[PDB]
């Protein structure tokens, strides 16, 4: 995720 | 200024852009995640796009008239993530999703991980239709990413 | 803030695509603002  | 397609969303103040998500164009409205615009007008060239729809706690929203995507998974076949990764042109990766258990019901979910400016990305069916959006979901204990394929009601 | 849209293409199921990625089984909760956790 770079949780969204 | 609301053709059909996918659609990077941005933001820019006085330098330059930073892509926060995607979003698809379908009949007239505007698709995405709550989380990438909070809510928030968005404008496409010289038009204004207001929003209409949403609800948080599915992190969805619509613009421009009510949500229009009703394709769902099947709960068996494989699905295609289009994912349209910040400065990187749209690419499909195929999947065999998972499912996220809930105490409400099963929700397929994607074990693909891409920057956070992904989300919104549509995961499609073998038909082409967007059965949901990727980019809400969990890491689990490895730090991978799990995201659920996250679909309005029409 | 300026948010925008711009166009990145066309909506379009790839024939002969590259497969990846496993098959989760995980037992999820889901909150009233929109946040998925795992239930430990």
């Amino acid at each position: 995720k770079g949780k969204r | 200024e609301t053709t059909d397609g996918v659609y990077r969303v941005m933001t820019r103040r006085l330098l330059g852009s930073t892509q926060v998500g995607v979003g698809v164009m379908q009949e007239g409205v505007f698709h995405t995640m709550w989380h990438v615009t909070k809510g928030a007008a968005l404008r496409s060239g010289e038009g204004r796009l207001d929003p209409y729809w949403g609800d948080v706690k599915q992190d969805l929203v619509s613009y421009c008239g009510p949500w229009k995507l009703d394709a769902a998974w099947d709960g068996l076949s494989e699905v295609q993530l289009l994912a349209v990764p910040p400065g990187e042109r749209a690419k499909n990766i195929q999947t065999l999703p998972g499912i996220f258990k809930t105490k409400d019901g099963d929700i397929g979910a994607v074990a693909l991980d891409y920057p956070a400016g992904t989300s919104g990305s549509p995961i499609l069916d073998k038909c082409g239709r967007v059965i949901g959006l990727y980019g809400n979901g969990v890491v689990i204990k490895n730090g991978s990413y799990v995201s659920a394929i996250t679909q309005g009601k029409r | 803030v300026d948010m925008y849209i711009e166009r990145a293409g066309d909506i379009t199921w790839e024939k002969d695509a590259e497969v990846t990625g496993n098959s989760p089984r995980l037992d999820v909760a889901l909150d009233e603002s929109g946040d998925f956790s795992l239930v430990e």
